[PDB]
């Protein structure tokens, strides 16, 4: 493992190639969040497991999102705003 | 490449020297694609020694 | 290694016996591999202006 | 701007040694040279005995 | 051939005023072409001209032997159609003038 | 001409001094 | 701070360097790893050329 | 120790925004679980079709649904968050800028 | 410096003859690595300095003709010779061999001549404690010489 | 084609060497320098720098570039004042020169 | 030889086929010009073999002579047309000996 | 005889000559990187100098 | 309904969008209207040899699409495997795809000549632009100081179309009234960055003390991209074609 | 059909790159420092000590990365269930059933992954004690948060211009 190698910063490995050709057919998927019906299968699927993970919270060590709390809400809400697939 | 860009290929040949090598002219061109490779190396390595 | 292991599974079950019953997700796949075959069948010798009149017309009728 | 050029002029010593005492005469606004950059390349009319006297009568600016 | 383009037509409008002003056959159209170069990116500031007049007394002393005080104590500075750089006198009063046509 | 050489060794770096 | 007469030059300044320490100025320089070989070949090149 | 201040009337109108955007957000997600269920309750009464499509026509029409009960306060917030992100970001590069 | 290529060359193919023990396959195989992370795997261009840039370039360039143009054309020999083999045998052209078998031959002959020539290509990155590329070659040196224990340049 | 390049010659060469036989008082230089200005300055021996690197490499074009700069520095020359300029970069690659008109000396282009 | 510096620029061999001397920046471009020179004549050559083969093989009145009917020619531009070559050597040419002038 | 031999002739010579003389480099020469350099063969002896 | 309605009916919706998308879009990121515009140009020429690449192969297809039947006589795999077929015609598309993205990103050295600088003959521009980028770019990894942040709030009211008359109040600056115009030209007028402050850079090593002895570099100045960035070549004294300007640069 | 097939979209919805000065203005004084600096740590680590980078890589990986990268090969094998899809005694189709299985696997380890990020992101930036410490010691401010994003943004626009020629580059 060693994450500390990783963790250090050098010129060569920041300006290495980090993504290779067999990637790209393997993650082009992320790019269907560019599509209105996507965002909404997941911030449903989102809003259901949070609904269970709540139900659920019951058992110690295990807390469901608070309402109340503003970064909550405000990171489960914006995750898909300003979305462009245009810009890197 | 040549007589193909015309329209009037007869002309085209009557019209430069009244006389027909297209045969030969059109089958260099499959020679003439491979015979200059060592001319061309040699002559890369020969400017590279120019160079240095 | 996951293929392979596979393959060799599904080769042996096939060469042993055949006549079981399969899963509803592996029957409802294979009927979706075949329907889509004749649908590329029908999109290849039909138009696509038609096709979408048909499909308007078949949504009508069936509302 | 962009097709400003020195041309060779004026391209006197540029200290790169943090510590070297020409990285701040240099930069000291009141730093007389030791004669004209384009005097430099010019041949001398003084005389000998006439040079040597305004050496030695010379006073640094400091 | 000392100049900082490849031909007269590259360089601006100072090209043509050294033209106008020298004649076709005087060879001071290239050191007027050379204080048109001095002379850019300079003349709209007052410590850029005389920057530019030091860079002409400099490139006149590299191009003839000279001597201390004689481009200080040349008595006319104008330039005539048939002056030609065969002094450094004459080829600083070149610059000069090309320096003046220079516009930025 | 244009291109009579046919080919120019950009690569071949102006060699670097080495000098203490 | 500087004394205000930075770069002048000592009185009775002599240009003599026979005690000065030169280990202070070890940073102020970079030596390849093949100083010695330059050396070497600086050397002869010099008696055979001069 | 001092910090950059956002404008007031942005961060008053990002507010509001902000409220329905998180209104809307959980009533439509609600719609959009109904609509799910409409639609595969149709889809296995009515239509014939294998049960990987027909669940998969009943998700994408309950999201299309949450959708479009949202889409005015996702759009709304979308265009204020921008305008607000190019002004503090026009304001910072003007302060910074060296 | 041709006769210096000619040498060096040679003084590579009879330390290849004569084999390596574990302190010089260490150190070779340090070398090796360095090169490959900082030439072979790199684009040289992104280097900052134009004369390391070039360098470095011309590192990858001789590592590139001595090792990967070598490779090919000894897994192109291989690959032919399979391809005669097949020809003969099934009394027809066949078109298999060519790819597979020459993939093969530059794989198995990438890494000898690598080891072979690792000396000359970490030498040639020396650009100079002046640069990222000939600080990281200077330490890698460091480090050689302290498994070898000698001193090289 | 020749009649063109016979004719351009005399109009050049011929017909101007007769303008001059005999010292003249006013302007005597100047008239010389006239009369010899049209054929002295040919563009055929004058052009060509421009296209330079069609026959010189990047090292041999820094060094024709201070050698041709060392050759036309004198200035009472309108060969050298109608000839392309040497202060410019190799357009396929420079290895002295990183920027045109960054010297140490007003003449020599390193 | 000056001292251990060999001044010496010809070393050329009694058989000596090339230059006396490669050293002159002049004679570098002379050789250089000359051995591109014959590069661009591969068409022409493959063109003049094929020629040479034929008539060797087909053109004599053993094999497939050629009743040549035609009695005047008509050519008017194939000059243009062929002394485009002599035009790319005169235009090396000149700018060779331009750039060493 | 006409254009195989022809225009691999000269090449192939000059790569023997740099493979087995060392393009007749003349040794016992100092720095290299100051020394001149010696070039291969350049003049095409086959062709009709 | 009404928003159904106006969505439908936008006359944005009719309008032709524009190129200024991405350029709101990297606003909105963070990189001013000059950055925002050099990027953007950037990702566009990126972009653009791909969808050239996807065009010319759709229209390929569609003109040539019986080359595969015929092909058939050589290759019956095709007739007897529509399968085959369909992924030949996908290759295609990616081999005029590849072909695109060669053209409009390789490297294609090429000479800097203005008489075909910008033909696209080399791809010289967005080479350059790209090393440049990846050279000289390197994240800020300090944290900007308190003097640097006053600085930035004191830079409200900054502007060069007129100097700003500085006035000095003992009661509300102290020091003396010298000191303390040569602070304030120093800061303001001189136009000297916050960071190359003699004792902001201490107080900045001092900080990053860690960092130091861990060995990173600690960069002073942050990464502008508008000094490395130029479309236009001029930044990197790129000669401008010719025809298409009425000036020179000396290079 | 255009850019969200063959350029990187990966790195748009994860990791908090998508927070920007709109979270912020909302925010209050610690929620925007919190904000703030995880952005930070996420898409610029290089502003943090090496100790720091450690040990929030060490909690993300923990909270959301590692566990994403886990419940997405859940999906993905969810996915391969059924393996191969399409066969029989006579013909077994394997470039059929690999070519279902690679265009499947990934779309499913994608949901898997953007659904754990959705429900435990916002969760792990409120409620994360290292987190909150980190960022009250470190005190980001606003004009940070600028650069850092300026920075993120020209990190992503130069990974995607190195693997411009992940095939054939010389170099010159
Ligand atoms: C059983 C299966 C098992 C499978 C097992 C294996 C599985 C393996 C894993 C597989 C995983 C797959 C995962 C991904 C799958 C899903 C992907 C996905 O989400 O994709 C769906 C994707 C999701 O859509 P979205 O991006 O979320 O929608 C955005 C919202 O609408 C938001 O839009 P907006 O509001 O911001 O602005 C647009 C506005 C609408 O405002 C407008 O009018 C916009 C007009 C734009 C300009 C139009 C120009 C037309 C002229 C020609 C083009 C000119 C050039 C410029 C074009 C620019 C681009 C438009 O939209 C509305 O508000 C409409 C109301 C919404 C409800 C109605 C929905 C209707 C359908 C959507 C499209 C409607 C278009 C209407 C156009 C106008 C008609 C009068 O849907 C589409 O791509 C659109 C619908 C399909 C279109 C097909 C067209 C085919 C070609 C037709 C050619 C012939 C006609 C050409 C002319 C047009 C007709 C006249
Ligand atoms: C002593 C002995 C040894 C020697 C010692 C040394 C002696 C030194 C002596 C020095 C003497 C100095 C003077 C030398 C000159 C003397 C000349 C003389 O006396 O004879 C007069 C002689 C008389 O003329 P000629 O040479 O007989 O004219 C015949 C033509 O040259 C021939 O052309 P043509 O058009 O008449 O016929 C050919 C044409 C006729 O054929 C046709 O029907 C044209 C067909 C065009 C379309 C092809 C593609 C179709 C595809 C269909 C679909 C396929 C299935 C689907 C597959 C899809 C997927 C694969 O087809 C072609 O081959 C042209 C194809 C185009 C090439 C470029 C294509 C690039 C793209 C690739 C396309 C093809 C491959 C891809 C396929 C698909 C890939 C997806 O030459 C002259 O007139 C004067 C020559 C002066 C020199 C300059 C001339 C410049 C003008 C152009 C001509 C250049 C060539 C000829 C030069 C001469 C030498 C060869
Ligand atoms: C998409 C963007 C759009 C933007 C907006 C545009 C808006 C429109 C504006 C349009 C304005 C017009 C622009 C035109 C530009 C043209 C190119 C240009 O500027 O070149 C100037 C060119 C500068 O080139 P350079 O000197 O080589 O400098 C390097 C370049 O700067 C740069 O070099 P490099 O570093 O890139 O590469 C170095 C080297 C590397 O490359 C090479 O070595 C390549 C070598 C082979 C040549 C290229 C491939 C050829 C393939 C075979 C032919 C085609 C095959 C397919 C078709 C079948 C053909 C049979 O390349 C060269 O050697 C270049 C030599 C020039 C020829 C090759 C250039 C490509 C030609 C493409 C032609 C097809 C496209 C359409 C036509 C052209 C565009 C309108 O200037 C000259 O050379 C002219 C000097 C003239 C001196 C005075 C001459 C006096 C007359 C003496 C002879 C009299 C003869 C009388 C005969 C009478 C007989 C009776
Ligand atoms: C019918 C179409 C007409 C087209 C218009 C052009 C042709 C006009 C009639 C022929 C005369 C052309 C003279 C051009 C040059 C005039 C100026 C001059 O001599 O000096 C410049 C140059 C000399 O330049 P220079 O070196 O003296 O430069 C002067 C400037 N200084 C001193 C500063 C350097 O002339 C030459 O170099 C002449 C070389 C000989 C060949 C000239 C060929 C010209 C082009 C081909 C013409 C073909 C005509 C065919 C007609 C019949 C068929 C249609
Ligand atoms: C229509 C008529 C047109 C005529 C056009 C004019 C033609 C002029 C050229 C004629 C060439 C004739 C052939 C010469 C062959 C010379 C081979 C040689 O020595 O190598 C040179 C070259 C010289 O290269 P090198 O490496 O040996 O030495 C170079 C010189 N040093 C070392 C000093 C730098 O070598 C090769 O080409 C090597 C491969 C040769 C392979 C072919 C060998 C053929 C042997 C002769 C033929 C077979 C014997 C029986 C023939 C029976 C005939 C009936
Ligand atoms: C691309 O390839 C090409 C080249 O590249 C190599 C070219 O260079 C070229 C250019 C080449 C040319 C233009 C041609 C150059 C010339 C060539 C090839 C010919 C050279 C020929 C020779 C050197 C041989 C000379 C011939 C001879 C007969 C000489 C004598 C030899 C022999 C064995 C006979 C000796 C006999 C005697 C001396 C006489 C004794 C007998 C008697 C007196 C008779 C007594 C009588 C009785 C009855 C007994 C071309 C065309 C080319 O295509
Ligand atoms: C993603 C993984 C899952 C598997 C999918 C893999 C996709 C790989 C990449 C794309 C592959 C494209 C090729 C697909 C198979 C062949 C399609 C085809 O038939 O194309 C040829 C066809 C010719 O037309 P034809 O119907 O024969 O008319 C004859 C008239 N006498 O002409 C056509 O019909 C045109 C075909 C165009 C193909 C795309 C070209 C790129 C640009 C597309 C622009 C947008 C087109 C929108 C079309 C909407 C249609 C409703
Ligand atoms: C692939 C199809 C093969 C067809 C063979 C039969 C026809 C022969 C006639 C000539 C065909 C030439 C086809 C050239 C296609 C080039 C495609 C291309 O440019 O692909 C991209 C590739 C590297 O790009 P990449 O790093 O992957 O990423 C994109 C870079 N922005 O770009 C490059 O590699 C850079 C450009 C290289 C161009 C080379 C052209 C000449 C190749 C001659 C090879 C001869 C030997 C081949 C084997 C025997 C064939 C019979
Ligand atoms: C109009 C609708 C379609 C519009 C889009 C058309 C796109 C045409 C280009 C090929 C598309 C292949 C399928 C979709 C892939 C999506 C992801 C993608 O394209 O990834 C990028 C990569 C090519 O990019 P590259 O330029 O090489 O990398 C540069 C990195 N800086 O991608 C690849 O390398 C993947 C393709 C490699 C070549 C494959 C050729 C044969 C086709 C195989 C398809 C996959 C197998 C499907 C099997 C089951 C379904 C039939």
């Amino acid at each position: 493992s060693d994450p500390f190698k990783k963790v250090e910063r050098d010129y060569h490995n920041e300006r290495s190639v980090h993504k290779h050709f067999a990637s790209y057919p393997l993650k082009f998927w992320w790019g269907l969040n560019k599509f209105e019906t996507i965002q909404g299968i997941h911030s449903i699927l989102g809003n259901a497991a949070d609904l269970v993970v709540s139900t659920l919270s019951f058992i110690p060590g295990v807390q469901g999102r608070n309402n109340a709390s503003y970064i909550e809400n405000s990171i489960r809400v914006t995750r898909f705003r300003g979305f462009d697939d245009k810009t890197q | 490449m040549g007589s193909v860009w015309f329209r009037n290929r007869y002309w085209w040949y009557r019209s430069l020297y009244d006389d027909y090598v297209a045969r030969e002219a059109k089958l260099a061109f499959g020679i003439a694609a491979f015979i200059w490779l060592p001319h061309y190396y040699w002559g890369i390595h020969l400017n590279r020694a120019f160079e240095v | 290694f996951y293929s392979l292991f596979n393959f060799y599974l599904s080769r042996i079950k096939n060469k042993n016996n055949y006549l079981v019953r399969k899963h509803l997700y592996t029957t409802e796949l294979l009927i979706e591999l075949i329907l889509f075959k004749y649908k590329l069948i029908i999109l290849k010798f039909s138009s696509i202006k038609y096709i979408l009149n048909f499909n308007v017309r078949k949504f009508i009728l069936f509302n | 701007a962009l097709n400003k050029r020195n041309w060779g002029y004026n391209a006197h010593y540029k200290p790169e040694l943090e510590r070297s005492m020409k990285k701040v005469l240099y930069a000291d606004p009141n730093y007389k040279f030791p004669i004209e950059w384009p005097e430099r390349y010019m041949a001398e009319t003084k005389t000998l005995e006439q040079v040597m006297d305004e050496e030695e009568n010379w006073e640094y600016y400091k | 051939a000392q100049t900082a383009h490849q031909n007269r037509y590259q360089g601006g409008l100072c090209y043509a005023q050294c033209n106008e002003l020298f004649s076709f056959w005087n060879p001071s159209i290239q050191q007027c072409w050379k204080g048109c170069d001095f002379g850019v990116g300079r003349v709209n500031d007052p410590e850029g001209r005389i920057e530019a007049q030091q860079m002409c007394k400099r490139w006149a002393a590299e191009l003839y032997w000279t001597y201390k005080g004689e481009l200080d104590t040349i008595k006319d500075l104008r330039v005539h159609a048939d002056m030609y750089p065969t002094t450094p006198q004459n080829v600083y009063r070149a610059c000069l003038a090309g320096v003046r046509r220079q516009k930025f | 001409a244009l291109f009579f050489m046919a080919n120019t060794a950009i690569s071949v770096p102006s060699v670097l001094d080495t000098s203490p | 701070d500087l004394p205000a007469d930075y770069g002048k030059m000592p009185a009775g300044y002599n240009f003599l360097t026979r005690g000065k320490d030169w280990r202070e100025y070890d940073k102020d320089f970079i030596l390849r790893t093949d100083a010695v070989w330059e050396k070497f070949q600086l050397e002869h090149f010099f008696r055979n050329y001069m | 120790a001092r910090d950059f201040e956002y404008n007031n009337q942005d961060v008053n109108q990002l507010n509001g925004a902000f409220i329905s955007l998180v209104e809307d957000e959980k009533i439509g997600f609600w719609v959009g679980v109904g609509g799910f269920a409409y639609s595969q309750f149709i889809m296995r009464k009515f239509v014939k079709s294998t049960n990987i499509f027909a669940s998969v026509t009943s998700l994408f029409a309950g999201a299309a649904l949450a959708n479009l009960y949202t889409h005015q306060s996702r759009a709304s917030y979308a265009r204020v968050a921008a305008r607000a992100n190019r002004n503090a970001s026009l304001a910072l590069n003007k302060l910074m800028e060296y | 410096s041709c006769t210096t290529r000619r040498f060096i060359d040679e003084k590579e193919k009879l330390e290849y003859s004569r084999g390596y023990n574990q302190q010089e396959l260490e150190a070779s195989k340090l070398r090796k690595d360095f090169v490959k992370k900082y030439i072979v795997d790199f684009d040289t261009t992104l280097y900052k300095t134009q004369v390391e840039r070039d360098w470095a370039y011309i590192a990858k360039r001789e590592y590139r003709y001595e090792v990967q143009l070598k490779s090919i054309g000894y897994g192109g020999a291989l690959a032919n010779a399979v391809l005669l083999w097949r020809i003969y045998a099934n009394k027809k052209m066949v078109f298999w061999p060519i790819p597979i078998v020459g993939a093969l031959g530059y794989l198995y002959f990438q890494p000898v001549f690598f080891q072979k020539s690792n000396k000359r290509f970490f030498d040639m990155c020396n650009v100079g404690e002046e640069y990222y590329l000939g600080r990281e070659r200077n330490k890698i040196l460091r480090e050689c010489n302290k498994i070898l224990n000698v001193e090289d340049f | 084609v020749c009649g063109i390049y016979v004719i351009h010659v005399i109009y050049n060469y011929m017909i101007p060497y007769y303008w001059v036989s005999t010292p003249l008082k006013n302007d005597e230089f100047t008239r010389l320098r006239m009369k010899d200005y049209i054929a002295s300055t040919v563009l055929e021996e004058v052009y060509g720098i421009s296209y330079a690197e069609w026959g010189w490499l990047p090292h041999d074009f820094a060094y024709n570039r201070m050698r041709g700069l060392a050759g036309y520095m004198h200035p009472d020359d309108p060969r050298a004042m109608c000839t392309s300029t040497f202060h410019r970069k190799h357009k396929y690659i420079e290895h002295e020169v990183e920027k045109v008109g960054d010297y140490h000396h007003m003449t020599y282009p390193k | 030889m000056w001292g251990n510096l060999w001044t010496e620029a010809s070393y050329q061999l009694n058989f000596n086929i090339g230059f006396s001397s490669l050293r002159s920046d002049v004679l570098i471009h002379l050789a250089q010009w000359q051995y591109w020179w014959w590069f661009w004549f591969a068409l022409i050559w493959s063109f003049y073999y094929f020629i040479i083969l034929k008539v060797a093989r087909f053109r004599v009145l053993k094999m497939r002579p050629k009743i040549s009917t035609s009695y005047r020619p008509h050519g008017k531009w194939g000059d243009f047309l062929a002394c485009i070559i002599p035009l790319i050597w005169c235009i090396n040419i000149l700018t060779n000996s331009n750039l060493i002038l | 005889i006409v254009l195989t031999w022809g225009w691999s002739s000269f090449q192939i010579g000059g790569y023997n000559y740099e493979r087995f003389d060392d393009n007749g480099e003349r040794r016992n020469t100092l720095y290299w990187k100051l020394s001149p350099v010696e070039f291969p063969q350049s003049k095409l002896w086959n062709r009709p100098s | 309904v009404y928003h159904l309605f106006e969505r439908i009916c936008n006359p944005d919706n009719f309008k032709l969008s524009g190129e200024a998308a991405r350029v709101r879009t990297l606003i909105a990121a963070g990189f001013s209207k000059e950055e925002a515009e050099q990027v953007a140009w950037l990702q566009n020429h990126q972009v653009n040899g791909k969808i050239l690449g996807l065009f010319t192969g759709g229209f390929a297809l569609y003109c040539c699409n019986n080359y595969f039947h015929y092909f058939e006589r050589y290759f019956p795999r095709l007739r007897y495997q529509p399968f085959t077929k369909f992924l030949a015609q996908a290759a295609t598309v990616y081999f005029f795809f590849k072909i695109g993205d060669y053209y409009f990103t390789s490297r294609r050295y090429g000479s800097n000549d203005a008489r075909m600088n910008g033909l696209m003959y080399s791809n010289t521009y967005y080479s350059t632009n790209k090393e440049a980028l990846i050279q000289n770019f390197e994240p800020l990894n300090r944290k900007f100081t308190e003097e640097e942040v006053e600085q930035f709030l004191r830079n409200e009211g900054r502007s060069q179309e007129e100097k700003r008359n500085w006035i000095y109040n003992p009661h509300i600056h102290g020091s003396t009234e010298g000191e303390w115009k040569a602070d304030i030209h120093e800061k303001f007028d001189s136009g000297k960055a916050p960071w190359e402050r003699e004792h902001v850079k201490a107080k900045i090593l001092e900080t990053n003390k860690a960092k130091i002895d861990a060995g990173e570099e600690i960069q002073l100045k942050p990464f502008k991209t508008l000094n490395h960035l130029d479309k236009t070549g001029l930044l990197h004294r790129l000669h401008p074609f010719i025809w298409t300007n009425n000036w020179t640069l000396l290079g | 059909v255009f850019e969200f097939l063959f350029y990187n979209q990966q790195h748009k919805t994860r990791n908090g790159y998508f927070i920007n000065h709109d979270n912020l203005m909302l925010a209050s004084l610690e929620e925007r420092k919190k904000l703030i600096f995880y952005f930070i740590a996420n898409q610029v680590p290089e502003k943090l000590d090496p100790v720091d980078r450690v040990k929030f890589n060490e909690e993300l990986s923990d909270n959301l990365s590692t566990k994403a990268r886990l419940i997405g090969s859940l999906t993905g094998l969810i996915g391969l269930v059924g393996f191969p899809y399409i066969s029989t005694r006579i013909y077994s189709r394997p470039v059929l059933n690999i070519g279902l299985s690679l265009l499947i696997c990934p779309f499913l380890y994608y949901v898997g992954n953007q659904l754990t990020y959705s429900v435990w992101e916002p969760k792990f930036i409120a409620n994360n004690n290292t987190v909150c410490e980190l960022s009250k010691k470190y005190n980001f401010t606003v004009f940070d948060f600028a650069q850092a994003k300026k920075e993120a943004h020209l990190k992503a626009l130069r990974t995607e211009l190195v693997s411009d020629n992940l095939l054939y580059s010389p170099g010159i």
